[PDB]
C-alpha cells in the first residue's frame, strides 16, 4: 500500500503533471503512481514545487494587465 | 445567522417572555414572510381557533410549499399554537400575550414604550441629526480600524475581549495586540447592517457570561430599533445592567449620550439600521473601480481586493487585476463576498442598468475564484493490493461503514482512505484473514 496524496483535477492539468514526469523537470520521477485519467498519486514531500509549476504554467499564458 | 435562526432555539419561556414588550412582537411580525403576515393580520381579531384545513385552503395547491414554510416557522416561532378543536379536530389559534402586544402596538393601549420626555425639559446640550450621524460614523470607522490595528483608534478592554470571544481577532500572547483573522475580513467586508447584527447576535451569545437577562436585552435592542431619529428618551426605568449594556452601546456610535449619569440618550441611525446608505463605488467594464470615498477605512477595504492607481482628494480610482483578487482570496476572502460589498457600495448611477454590476466583470472574479480551487489535494493510504474482487468488496463496505473512504475504483480495485482510519482498516483486514 501507499502513503502520499491523491490529486484530482481536469485531464489536462494530469497530463501536463505526465509530461513533467516524464521530462524530468522537477529532477527526478517523484510522480509515481497514476490511478485514474483524472486522479493521480504523488508523494506529499516536494508538492510545493508541483504547485509553483502550475502557477508558472497558469500565469505565464494570461498577460497581467499590471 | 439571522434573527430566526437564534429564535428558533430558544426555550419557549424566553419566546413568551420577549413577546411582552410590543416592539419585540412588531420587529418579529415583519421579519415574517409575506404569507405570513396575512394570516397572522387574519387570525389578529379572532377569540376562536381556527381548523388547519380551513387554514390550508386559503392558499392554492401550486404555492402549497410556501404555505408548508411558513406554517412551520410559525409553529417554530411559536406565534400560534395547536388547539384541540372539539370532536377529534385541530384549531389554531395566536398566542394570547402575543396577540394582545401585537394590538396594543398596532391599534394602541397601555402605557407608552418610553416614561416620558418633557419631564425635564429641552436639552442643554441637545445635537443635530448631522452630527449624530458624524458621531456614529467615526465610532464604527474607530472601531473598525481597531479590528486592522491601527494604533490611531484606542477600544475598551471589554470591546477588545469581545473581538478575540467572537473569533474574528486571536490573541496569540498575552499583551501583543490580537491579529485579524480570515473571518475578520469576511466580517470587515460585509454591508454594516449585517456587521452590526452579527456583533450584536454575539453579543447576545457572551451575555450569559455576564449573567444578563437576554429577554431585557432584546425588548431594549427592539425598542431602540423602531425610536425616532432624533428623539431623545428617558434613562430611568431601566435596570441597572441594561445601562451598562447601553453604556457599551454608547461606544458602539448606536446610541449617543453626553454623560454617564445623562438622562437623555438620543438613537442614532445605526441603530435604526439595526432593524433592517446611496452608494460610492463606480464599476466600469475596463475592470476599473471610482470611489467617492475619502476615509482610509473604505480605501483600505477597497486596496483590499484591488490595486490602487489614483487618490484625488475626493476621489480613488483603481483597477481590478488578476493578481489582486488572487492575494484577496488568499487572504480568506470569497468572491461572492466580494461581489456582494462592490453591490452594497454601488453609485446610484448604476443601479439605473438592469444588472447593478456588469455580468462580464462578476463573472471574470467568479472564474478567478475557481482558479486556485482547481486543483483537489486529499492526503490518505492507497490500496492497491486486492486479488480477488470479494476481498475487495468486503474491505469497502467496511471502509464505508466506517466513513473514512475517500475514494473507491471497483473497475481496477483501487482504494483511498483517510490515514486516521488506516489503522482500522488494516486491523479489519488482519481479523478477516486470521479468522478465516
Amino acid at each position: 500500500v501507499l502513503k502520499g496524496v491523491l490529486i484530482e483535477c481536469d485531464p489536462a492539468m494530469k497530463q501536463f503533471l505526465l509530461y513533467l514526469d516524464e521530462s524530468n523537470a522537477l529532477g527526478k520521477k517523484f510522480i509515481i503512481q497514476d490511478i485514474d485519467d483524472t486522479h493521480v498519486f504523488v508523494i506529499a514531500e516536494l508538492v510545493n514545487v508541483l504547485q509553483e509549476r502550475v502557477g508558472e504554467l497558469m500565469d505565464q499564458n494570461a498577460f497581467s494587465l499590471t | 445567522r439571522n434573527l430566526q435562526e437564534f429564535l428558533g432555539g430558544l426555550s419557549p419561556g424566553v419566546l413568551d417572555r420577549l413577546y411582552g414588550h410590543p416592539a419585540t412582537c412588531l420587529a418579529v411580525f415583519r421579519e415574517l414572510p409575506s404569507l405570513a403576515k396575512n394570516w397572522v393580520m387574519r387570525m389578529l381579531f379572532l377569540e376562536q381557533p381556527l381548523p388547519q384545513a380551513a387554514v390550508a385552503l386559503w392558499v392554492k395547491k401550486e404555492f402549497s410549499k410556501a404555505q408548508e414554510e411558513s406554517t412551520g416557522l410559525l409553529s417554530g416561532l411559536r406565534i400560534w399554537h395547536t388547539q384541540l378543536l372539539p370532536g377529534g379536530l385541530q384549531g389554531l389559534i395566536l398566542n394570547p400575550i402575543f396577540r394582545q402586544n401585537l394590538r396594543i402596538a398596532l391599534l394602541g393601549g397601555g402605557k407608552a414604550w418610553s416614561d416620558d420626555t418633557s419631564q425635564l425639559g429641552p436639552d442643554k446640550h441637545a445635537r443635530d441629526v448631522p452630527s449624530l450621524d458624524k458621531y456614529a460614523e467615526e465610532r464604527w470607522e474607530v472601531v473598525l480600524h481597531f479590528m486592522v490595528g491601527s494604533p490611531s483608534a484606542a477600544v475598551s478592554q471589554d470591546l477588545a475581549q469581545l473581538l478575540s470571544q467572537a473569533g474574528l481577532m486571536k490573541s496569540t500572547e498575552p499583551g501583543e495586540p490580537p491579529c485579524i483573522t480570515s473571518a475578520g475580513f469576511q466580517f470587515l467586508l460585509l454591508d454594516t447592517p449585517a456587521q452590526l447584527w452579527y456583533f450584536m447576535l454575539q453579543y447576545l451569545q457572551t451575555a450569559q457570561s455576564r449573567g444578563m437577562d437576554l429577554v431585557e436585552i432584546l425588548s431594549f435592542l427592539f425598542q431602540l430599533s423602531f425610536s425616532t431619529l432624533g428623539k431623545d428618551y428617558s434613562v430611568e426605568g431601566m435596570s441597572d445592567s441594561l445601562l451598562n449594556f447601553l453604556q457599551h452601546l454608547r461606544e458602539f456610535g448606536l446610541v449617543f449620550q453626553r454623560k454617564r449619569k445623562s438622562r437623555r440618550y438620543y438613537p442614532t441611525r445605526l441603530a435604526i439600521n439595526l432593524s433592517s446608505q446611496p452608494g460610492f463605488i463606480v464599476v466600469e467594464t475596463n475592470y476599473r473601480l471610482y470611489a467617492y470615498t475619502e476615509s482610509e477605512l473604505q480605501i483600505a477595504l477597497i486596496a483590499l481586493f484591488s490595486e490602487m492607481l489614483y487618490r484625488f482628494p475626493n476621489m480613488v480610482v483603481a483597477q481590478v487585476t488578476r493578481e489582486s483578487v488572487q492575494q484577496a482570496i488568499a487572504s480568506g476572502i470569497t468572491a461572492q463576498q466580494i461581489i456582494h460589498f462592490l453591490r452594497t457600495r454601488a453609485h446610484p448611477v448604476m443601479l439605473k442598468q438592469t444588472p447593478v454590476l456588469p455580468p462580464t466583470i462578476t463573472d471574470q472574479i467568479r472564474l478567478w475564484e475557481l482558479e486556485r480551487d482547481r486543483l483537489r489535494f486529499t492526503e490518505g493510504v492507497l490500496y492497491n493490493q486486492f486479488l480477488s474482487q470479494v476481498d475487495f468488496e468486503l474491505l469497502l463496505a467496511h471502509a464505508r461503514e466506517l466513513g473514512v473512504l475517500v475514494f473507491e475504483n471497483s473497475a481496477k480495485r483501487l482504494m483511498v482512505v483517510t490515514p486516521a482510519g488506516h489503522s482500522d482498516v488494516k486491523r479489519f483486514w488482519k481479523r478477516q484473514k486470521h479468522s478465516s
